[PDB]
RNA sequence: GGUGAAAUUCUUGGAUUUAUUGAAGACUAACUACUGCGAAAGCAUUUGCCAAGGACGUUUUCAUUAAUCAAGAACGAAAGUUAGGGGAUCGAAGAUGAUCAGAUACCGUCGUAGUCUUAACCAUAAACUAUGCCGACUAGGGAUCGGGUGGUGUUUUUUUAAUGACCCACUCGGCACCUUACGAGAAAUCAAAGUCUUUGGGUUCUGGGGGGAGUAUGGUCGCAAGGCUGAAACUUAAAGGAAUU
C-alpha cells in the first residue's frame, strides 16, 4: 500500500525545510542507509557508519570509501588512472 | 646600429648514412659566447628536405622527411631520423570520388627501442574492363585489407632499429608486400605508406649514433 | 507549391545528414543540399609559370597544383557562382557543362 | 506579425492572466 | 566457452560444490579438476592448492566471482569452489584447460 | 572525531627493536581492513602506499604530502582531496604538484605522500537542514558556532555596529595594512560582487 | 649548387606574410612584411603591395647570404576560407623574379578533420 | 587585426609570424554519391566485447497463429530545467566600436548561460514525402545497393586450377531517376494522387467558410517553461488553392 507519493524516507522532515532542501538529503540518504555488494566475501553486506566508513556483515572487511557511498565516482576514475600509470611501469 | 648579421655564426648540415647525399645545407646561431653558447641551446632541430632532393631522382618527388639533428662537432652536426610525411598535393591528388579511401596504422617498437606510429593509405580500383562507373569494396574487404596492412607492418616494424626500417621505407618493399597479399580481396591501386611519426625514443647512445658516420 | 520534386537537393530515403558550414558566409546548410565545386588549380599563374622554370633549380620538376573542395549555401551559390538561374524546365537538366 | 511572434505573444499574455488570477486563489 | 562445458559437466557428469567436500574430494583421490573463484581468498586457494598438488589434481582459475561460478554451475546460490567427480560427454579435462 | 574523513591505523615492525609499532594514517579512499601498505622509495604504485612524490609517473594522484620531506605530511588531508603530480625537474629534484584550492606548489621529489584520495568524499554535497545538524558538528571542532553579525551589535561591539537602521556604513573591504580590531568584513579582497563566468584557474 | 633557404608565404587576404628562415626553421631572417609598404589599411594586402615587400624581402635574403629558397605556401586555414590571398602570386613571382632560385614548393594551408565550430553562426554573416 | 570602408582591440609585454614541445575539450574533414541502415528521432576514425535486424537461400518447422487499431505504453532533433563533472570551440544575454534621422539589430570586439558528459526531467519541430497501414490489379526504360542461380565470359600464373575482383543474362527484395499515360486531377502535377456518378477489398485517423483562437474554462501531466484535452458570445463576404496575362 503506498505509503507516500514522493517524499519516501525523507517523510520524517514533515513539512520544514523547503521541498528542494529534503529532495537533495532523501537521494544522499538512500545512498547513505543501503546494503551494497561486498567486493571481497560477495554477500550483499557492506553498510556504513561514520561517513566514509564501510563494513561487512559477516566476513568483517571494512573499506574506507565515500561520505554517503561506497565508492565515490573520483575514487574509481582515480583507480582506472593508477592502474593505467602502473602497468606503464612493468612494461 | 646593431645588425646581428655582423655577429651570428654559420654551420653546415650533414644527413645520415642511407641516403645518396649527405650534404644538406647551412645554419646560422651566435657566438659560442660562455654561459648560453652556441652549442647547448639549440642544434636540437630538424630539416624538412624532400628525399628526391637526398636521392635524386623524382620518382621520389612526394614523400618529405624530418631529419632531427642530435651530436655537432666541428662546424659539423650529423643528423638522424625524425619522421616522414608525404607532400600535401600527392595526397590531394590521390583522393579522387567515386572510388573508397583505407587508412590503418599501428604504434610499433623495434629492437633499437625506437617507438612510432606508421601510416598506410589505400584506394580502390577499376579492373580493366569495368564497365559500373564507381567501384566500391564491401567493408568486409575493407576490414580485411586494414586487418592484413596491420598484419604486414608490425612485422616490418620492430624488424631491427629503424635505421634499417629506413632501408626498408625507400626502396617501397612495404608498399608490395601490401598488394601482393591484397590481390585476393579487392585491386586496390595507389599503396604507400604514407606517414611515420616519431614519439618516444630512448637514451642518446654516443656510441650507436656514430654507426651511420664516416 | 512545389517548385522542386528533391525540394532540394539529393536526400531521399535518409531523413538527416549532417550539416556543413558555407566557403563564404559560413552559413550552415546539410551537405546533401550544399552546391560543391572541387577547386583545382596550380600555385604559379597565367604568367609565373614561364618566370618559374627559368629562375629555378630541376628541370620544370612538378608543376603540382592544389586542390580542395567548396561549399556553397545557395544564398551565396546563388550570389556570384554556379547557378545565376534557370528557366522552369531549364531547371530539370542536371548536365554539368 | 510573424506566426511565431505572435505565438510568443499569446504565450507571455497567458502567463500574465496565469499569473494575475494568482492574486485571488 | 569455459561456462559451455562447465554447463556440459552440470548436465551430464558428477559434481560436487563447496569447500569441505572438494577437500574430501581430493583426499580421496577422487576429483580431476577443481575450479576456483577469482575472490576466494588466498588462503583458501592456497589450501586448496596445496591439497591439489598432493593429489596431483589439475586447478583452474576460474575468472569470476563466487556468485558467477554459482550461476556457471546452473545454480541460484553462490559456489566459491567446485570438483568435477566425473567429467560428462565434456572434454575440460583434456581440453586447453 | 571533528574529522571529514576515516583514519586508517596501520601496524609497522620497528627494524630496530622488537617491537610493532602502530602509525595513524587518514584512511586512502578504497583502502580496507587488512591491506598491506608499501612505504618506500622502491615501492609499488597502488592505492594505499607513501612513495616519494619523484618516483611517481606524472598524472599520480597523491594525498598527504609533505611540503618538505619528512615532515609526515601537510597538503590535501580533508575528506575528497588530493594533489595531481604535473611534472619533474630531475636535476634539482623537484616535483610539480597541483594543490586543492588550484595553485601549484613545487616541492622536493623527496617529499612523500600516498597513491590516492582521501575517503569520506562528497560529504560538504549533503545539506545540513537544520541549526541543531550544524551545533552536533560545531560542538566537536570548536566554539566557532552560531554567528552573531557585527551589524546586528552596537559600536562598542563591531565596525558595523549601530546606526538606526542595520547597514555596514563604509566599505566592507578593508586593507591589508589594517589593524586589529578593523579587520572584518572583505579582507584584503581584490574583486567582489557575484562570481559570473567559470572559475578554475588556466 | 646554391645556399638553400626556406620561404614559407602566408598571403591570407588584408595581409600577405613572407619571411625566410633556416631550412631547419629556428632561425628566421628578412620578413618584412605586406601591411609595412603601404598605409592605406585597405591596401595591406594587394599585389602591388606585397610586390614591393617582396622586393625589400629578397634584398636581405642575398644581403644576408640565401642564393635559393624553396616556398611553403599558406592561408588562413584552420576554420577559415583555406583558399590563397591575392597577394600570394604576386610575391612568388616577385621573388623568383629577383634573381632568387625555385625549388619544390608545396603548400602548408592547416587543414583539420573538421570541427571546432566557425565563427558566425548558423544563418551566416549575412550582409 | 578585422571589414564595403573604418574603428573599438593587440603590440619592450618582442606582438603578427617562426621553431621545437606540451596540455584541454570538441569534432570526425578530403573518400561522401540522386550511396547504405534504423520504427521514427537519427546514424560516417580504429579495434575488442555485447546482444539485435532485413533482404535472400530453403523438397526444414508450426498451421490461421493474422490485418488495422479508441484506452494504454516504448522511443522521441534542437532548445530548455534539476544535480555533479566539463567548460577548447562557437556563442541567446549583457557591454561595446561603428553605421543610421534613429539602429535596442544587421557588421566588428569582449563574452555570461549554453554548446560536451553522467543521473534525472521535458515530449515539442516545416519531427515533411506537408501524401496512414495491410492486400490485389493496371506500362515501358536504362543505372544502382543486397541476396541468389546460370558460365568450354574477361583478368590475376604457379603448371593448370581454387580463389578474388571484373563482364554478360535472369530472378527476388531496397533507395531513386528517365520516358510515356491507358488513367487521375481545379490545376501544378501524379505508377499512384490510377483501377469513383460504370460511385463498395480490410481497417485506423482528421476536416466541414474566414476571424474570434488553439484564446476562455474545467480536467490532467510537468520543478519550471510549458504538453494534452479544448468551447463560446460576437464579428464577418470572403479568406483560400492552382494556373494565365
Ligand atoms: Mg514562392
Ligand atoms: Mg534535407
Ligand atoms: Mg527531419
Ligand atoms: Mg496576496
Ligand atoms: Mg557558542
Ligand atoms: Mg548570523
Ligand atoms: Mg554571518
Ligand atoms: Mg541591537
Ligand atoms: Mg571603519
Ligand atoms: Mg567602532
Ligand atoms: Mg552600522
Ligand atoms: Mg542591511
Ligand atoms: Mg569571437
Ligand atoms: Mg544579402
Ligand atoms: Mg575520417
Ligand atoms: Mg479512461
Ligand atoms: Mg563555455
Ligand atoms: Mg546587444
Ligand atoms: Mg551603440
Ligand atoms: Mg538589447
Ligand atoms: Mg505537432
Ligand atoms: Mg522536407
Ligand atoms: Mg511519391
Ligand atoms: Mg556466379
Ligand atoms: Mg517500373
Ligand atoms: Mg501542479
Ligand atoms: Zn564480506
Ligand atoms: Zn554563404
Amino acid at each position: 500500500a503506498k505509503r507516500t507519493k514522493k517524499v519516501g524516507i525523507t517523510g520524517k522532515y514533515g513539512v520544514r525545510y523547503g521541498s528542494s532542501l529534503r529532495r537533495q538529503v532523501k537521494k544522499l540518504e538512500i545512498q547513505q542507509h543501503a546494503r551494497y555488494d561486498c567486493s571481497f566475501c560477495g554477500k550483499k553486506t557492506v553498510k556504513r557508519g561514520a561517513a566514509g566508513i564501510w563494513t561487512c556483515s559477516c566476513c568483517k572487511k571494512t573499506v574506507a570509501g565515500g561520505a554517503y557511498t561506497v565508492s565515490t565516482a573520483a575514487a574509481a576514475t582515480v583507480r582506472s588512472t593508477i592502474r593505467r600509470l602502473r602497468e606503464m611501469v612493468e612494461a | 646600429v646593431v645588425d646581428p648579421f655582423t655577429r651570428k655564426e654559420w654551420f653546415d648540415i650533414k644527413a645520415p648514412s642511407t641516403f645518396e647525399n649527405r650534404n644538406v645545407g647551412k645554419t646560422l646561431v651566435n657566438k659560442s659566447t660562455g654561459l648560453k653558447s652556441a652549442s647547448d641551446a639549440l642544434k636540437g632541430r630538424v630539416v624538412e628536405v624532400c628525399l628526391a632532393d637526398l636521392q635524386g631522382s623524382e620518382d621520389h618527388s612526394f614523400r618529405k622527411i624530418k631529419l632531427r639533428v642530435d651530436e655537432v662537432q666541428g662546424k659539423n652536426l650529423l643528423t638522424n631520423f625524425h619522421g616522414m610525411d608525404f607532400t600535401t598535393d600527392k595526397l590531394r591528388s590521390m583522393v579522387r570520388k567515386w572510388q573508397t579511401l583505407i587508412e590503418a596504422n599501428v604504434t610499433v617498437k623495434t629492437s633499437d627501442d625506437y617507438v612510432l606510429r606508421i601510416f598506410a593509405i589505400a584506394f580502390t580500383r577499376k579492373q580493366a574492363n569495368q564497365v559500373k562507373r564507381h567501384s566500391y569494396a564491401q567493408s568486409s574487404h575493407i576490414r580485411a585489407i586494414r586487418k592484413v596492412i596491420s598484419e604486414i607492418l608490425t612485422k616490418e616494424v620492430q624488424g631491427s632499429t629503424l635505421a634499417q626500417l629506413t632501408s626498408k621505407l625507400i626502396p617501397e618493399v612495404i608498399n608490395k608486400e601490401i598488394e601482393n597479399a591484397t590481390k585476393d580481396i579487392f585491386p586496390l591501386q595507389n599503396i604507400h605508406v604514407r606517414k611515420v611519426k616519431l614519439l618516444k625514443q630512448p637514451k642518446f647512445d654516443v656510441g650507436a649514433l656514430m654507426a651511420l658516420h664516416g | 507549391p512545389k517548385k522542386r520534386a528533391s525540394n532540394g537537393r539529393n536526400k531521399k530515403g535518409r531523413g538527416h545528414v549532417k550539416p556543413v558550414r558555407c566557403v563564404n558566409c559560413s552559413k550552415s546548410i546539410p551537405k546533401d543540399k550544399a552546391i560543391k565545386r572541387m577547386a583545382i588549380r596550380n600555385i604559379v599563374e597565367a604568367a609565373a609559370v614561364r618566370d618559374l622554370s627559368e629562375a629555378s633549380v630541376y628541370p620544370e620538376y612538378a608543376l603540382p597544383k592544389t586542390y580542395n573542395k567548396l561549399h556553397y549555401c545557395v544564398s551565396c551559390a546563388i550570389h556570384a557562382r554556379i547557378v545565376r538561374v534557370r528557366s522552369r524546365e531549364d531547371r530539370k537538366n542536371r548536365a554539368p557543362p | 506579425m510573424r506566426a511565431k511572434w505572435r505565438k510568443k505573444r499569446t504565450r507571455r499574455l497567458k502567463r500574465k492572466r496565469r499569473k494575475v488570477r494568482a492574486r485571488s486563489k | 566457452s569455459i561456462n559451455q562445458k562447465l554447463a556440459l559437466v552440470i548436465k551430464s557428469g558428477k559434481y560436487t560444490l563447496g569447500y569441505k567436500s572438494t577437500v574430501k574430494s581430493l583426499r580421496q583421490g577422487k576429483s580431476k579438476l577443481i575450479i576456483i573463484a577469482a575472490n576466494t581468498p588466498v588462503l583458501r586457494k592456497s589450501e586448496l592448492e596445496y591439497y591439489a598438488m598432493l593429489s596431483k589434481t589439475k586447478v583452474y582459475y576460474f575468472q569470476g566471482g563466487n556468485n558467477e561460478l554459482g550461476t556457471a554451475v546452473g545454480k541460484l546460490f553462490r559456489v566459491g569452489v567446485v570438483s568435477i567427480l566425473e567429467a560428462g560427454d565434456s572434454d575440460i579435462l583434456t581440453t586447453l584447460a | 572525531s571533528g574529522r571529514g574523513a576515516p583514519l586508517a591505523k596501520v601496524v609497522f615492525r620497528d627494524p630496530y627493536k622488537y617491537r610493532l609499532r602502530e602509525e595513524i594514517f587518514i584512511a586512502n579512499e578504497g583502502v580496507h581492513t587488512g591491506q598491506f601498505i608499501y612505504a618506500g622509495k622502491k615501492a609499488s604504485l597502488n592505492v594505499g602506499n607513501v612513495l616519494p612524490l619523484g618516483s611517481v609517473p606524472e598524472g599520480t594522484i597523491v594525498s598527504n604530502v609533505e611540503e618538505k620531506p619528512g615532515d609526515r605530511g601537510a597538503l590535501a588531508r580533508a575528506s575528497g582531496n588530493y594533489v595531481i603530480i604535473i611534472g619533474h625537474n630531475p636535476d634539482e629534484n623537484k616535483t610539480r604538484v597541483r594543490l586543492p584550492s588550484g595553485a601549484k606548489k613545487v616541492i622536493s621529489s623527496d617529499a612523500r605522500g600516498v597513491i590516492g584520495v582521501i575517503a569520506g568524499g562528497g560529504r560538504v554535497d549533503k545539506p545540513l537542514l537544520k541549526a541543531g545538524r550544524a551545533f552536533h558538528k560545531y560542538r566537536l571542532k570548536r566554539n566557532s558556532w552560531p554567528k552573531t553579525r557585527g551589524v546586528a551589535m552596537n559600536p562598542v561591539d563591531h565596525p558595523h555596529g549601530g546606526g538606526n537602521h542595520q547597514h555596514i556604513g563604509k566599505a566592507s573591504t578593508i586593507s591589508r595594512g589594517a589593524v586589529s580590531g578593523q579587520k572584518a568584513g572583505l579582507i584584503a579582497a581584490r574583486r567582489t560582487g557575484l562570481l559570473r563566468g567559470s572559475q578554475k584557474t588556466q | 649548387s646554391q645556399v638553400f633557404g626556406v620561404a614559407r608565404i602566408y598571403a591570407s587576404f588584408n595581409d600577405t606574410f613572407v619571411h625566410v628562415t633556416d631550412l631547419s626553421g629556428k632561425e628566421t631572417i628578412a620578413r618584412v612584411t605586406g601591411g609595412m609598404k603601404v598605409k592605406a589599411d585597405r591596401d595591406e594586402s594587394s599585389p602591388y603591395a606585397a610586390m614591393l615587400a617582396a622586393q625589400d624581402v629578397a634584398a636581405k635574403c642575398k644581403e644576408v647570404g640565401i642564393t635559393a629558397v624553396h616556398v611553403k605556401i599558406r592561408a588562413t586555414g584552420g576554420t577559415r576560407t583555406k583558399t590563397p590571398g591575392p597577394g600570394g602570386q604576386a610575391a612568388l613571382r616577385a621573388l623568383a623574379r629577383s634573381g632568387l632560385r625555385i625549388g619544390r614548393i608545396e603548400d602548408v594551408t592547416p587543414v583539420p578533420s573538421d570541427s571546432t565550430r566557425k565563427k558566425g553562426g548558423r544563418r551566416g554573416r549575412r550582409l
